[PDB]
């Protein structure tokens, strides 16, 4: 079979600026080479075939060359909606191959993230589970520290992170922590807070509420 | 317009067989080969194998072979793929995909892809919960949700007011729960109107389950 090597695996860069990802190819594929871009949970999209021929609805910021084994993927200028992972794939010689993928991410300034609390609900409760939930919205960079205080208690290993894809337009990411307790335990205590340590954030910021 | 359009996700026990479609419009079927192919967590994009569904020929990879079976109904415009021996490792994403006209002898139209689980675990419908926008902090931006508990398996899709509100919303991916089941977040920042409804609607196509709660202040 006909490997192909990706470079990098991935990359971070700048709005604006240009981004290069290289493919290998095992094999001469002479330039029967196509491109494809992938947002999470959607189906890859043709970008670029026969090396250099852009596909519809296609625009001309993204280009390709090469020949032989070696090929070039190009990004003239990084905008927002380009958060992705790129496959590179031969279509010479069957089975068709793709290479491993190049994930690319935006580098933007420090935005702090907006802080919320969520009590459980009424209906959870009745049915003997406690969800308290925290969402740092709109931050960056994706590093962040959440704590979760029991009345003005450290919690561990009761919580759960989710963390957003990249945001297309203003390339933040939101988190999501949910705490976790049996019913017993929530109503055992009074104040619940989530602590948020982010770089954006002047000191850590608290939110919290009275059950 | 060109459209392949799947069949929906499902949990399969391991040692069963799953039979995934892909129904296409928009063009003459029999001109177009079809190809399937998988994205299981952590292996990439794998090409299975092709059917020319003029003369009903196959091409498999030789790693997939043994597993796949593609099939395509010319009076339906249907291509279909059946995996055999179900196990752990052929949970992925199944997706359908065409093979350009004679030239573009790459894939230009993709299938939405079928999220195929393999597992002894039941399929089970989600408990949807509100998540109340706080009494306090009303600098204009207030924040809502949804809690969508307990369900398998994935995935499960939510839109807020029947798809009408798209701005400052954020679906957290799914994280799978130490029972075995998963669990998300849909949250909404808003400039503190409510004064303004907010429905969202949870779909679990696994288990048909269908959803719309009332987040209210």
């Amino acid at each position: 079979d006909i490997q192909m090597t990706q470079s990098p695996s991935s990359l971070s860069a700048s709005v604006g600026d240009r981004v290069t990802i290289t493919c290998r190819a095992s094999q001469d594929i002479s330039n029967y080479l196509n491109w494809y871009q992938q947002k999470p949970g959607k189906a890859p999209k043709l970008l670029i075939y026969y090396t250099s021929r852009l596909h519809s609805g296609v625009p001309s910021r993204f280009s390709g060359s090469g020949s032989g084994t070696d090929f070039t993927f190009t990004i003239s200028s990084l905008q927002p909606e380009d958060i992705a992972t790129y496959f590179c794939q031969q279509g010479n010689t069957r089975p068709w191959t793709f290479g491993g993928g190049t994930k690319v991410e935006i580098k933007r300034t420090v935005a702090a993230p907006s802080v919320f609390i969520f009590p459980p609900s009424d209906e959870q409760l009745k049915s003997g589970t406690a969800s308290v939930v925290c969402l740092l919205n709109n931050f960056y960079p994706r590093e962040a520290k959440v704590q979760w205080k029991v009345d003005n208690a450290l919690q561990s290993g009761n919580s759960q992170e989710s963390v957003t894809e990249q945001d297309s337009k203003d390339s933040t990411y939101s988190l999501s922590s949910t705490l976790t307790l049996s019913k017993a335990d929530y109503e055992k205590h009074k104040v619940y807070a989530c602590e948020v340590t982010h770089q954006g954030l002047s000191s850590p910021v608290t939110k919290s509420f009275n059950r | 317009q060109v459209q392949l359009v799947q069949s929906g996700a499902e949990v399969k026990k391991p040692g069963s067989s799953v039979k995934v479609s892909c129904k296409a419009s928009g063009y003459t079927f029999s001109d177009y080969v079809i190809n399937w192919v998988r994205q299981a967590p952590g292996q990439g994009l794998e090409w299975m194998g092709e059917i020319y569904p003029g003369s009903g020929t196959n091409y498999y990879n030789e790693k997939f072979k043994a597993k796949a079976t593609i099939t395509a109904d010319k009076s339906t415009s249907t291509a279909y793929m059946e995996l055999s021996s179900l196990r752990s490792e052929d949970t992925a994403v199944y997706y359908c995909a065409r093979r350009g006209r004679y030239g573009l002898y790459a894939m230009d139209y993709w299938g939405q892809g079928t999220t195929v689980t393999v597992s002894s675990a039941s399929t089970k419908g989600p408990s949807v919960f509100p998540l109340a926008p706080s009494s306090k902090s009303t600098g204009g931006t207030a924040a809502l949700g949804c809690l969508v508990k307990d369900y398998f398996p994935e995935p499960v899709t939510v839109s807020w007011n029947s798809g009408a509100l798209t701005g400052g919303v954020h679906t957290f991916p799914a994280v799978l729960q130490s029972s075995g089941l998963y669990s998300l977040s849909s949250v909404v920042t808003v400039p503190s109107s409510s004064t303004q409804t907010y429905i969202c609607n949870v779909n679990h196509k696994p288990s048909n389950t269908k959803v719309d709660k009332r987040v209210e202040p």
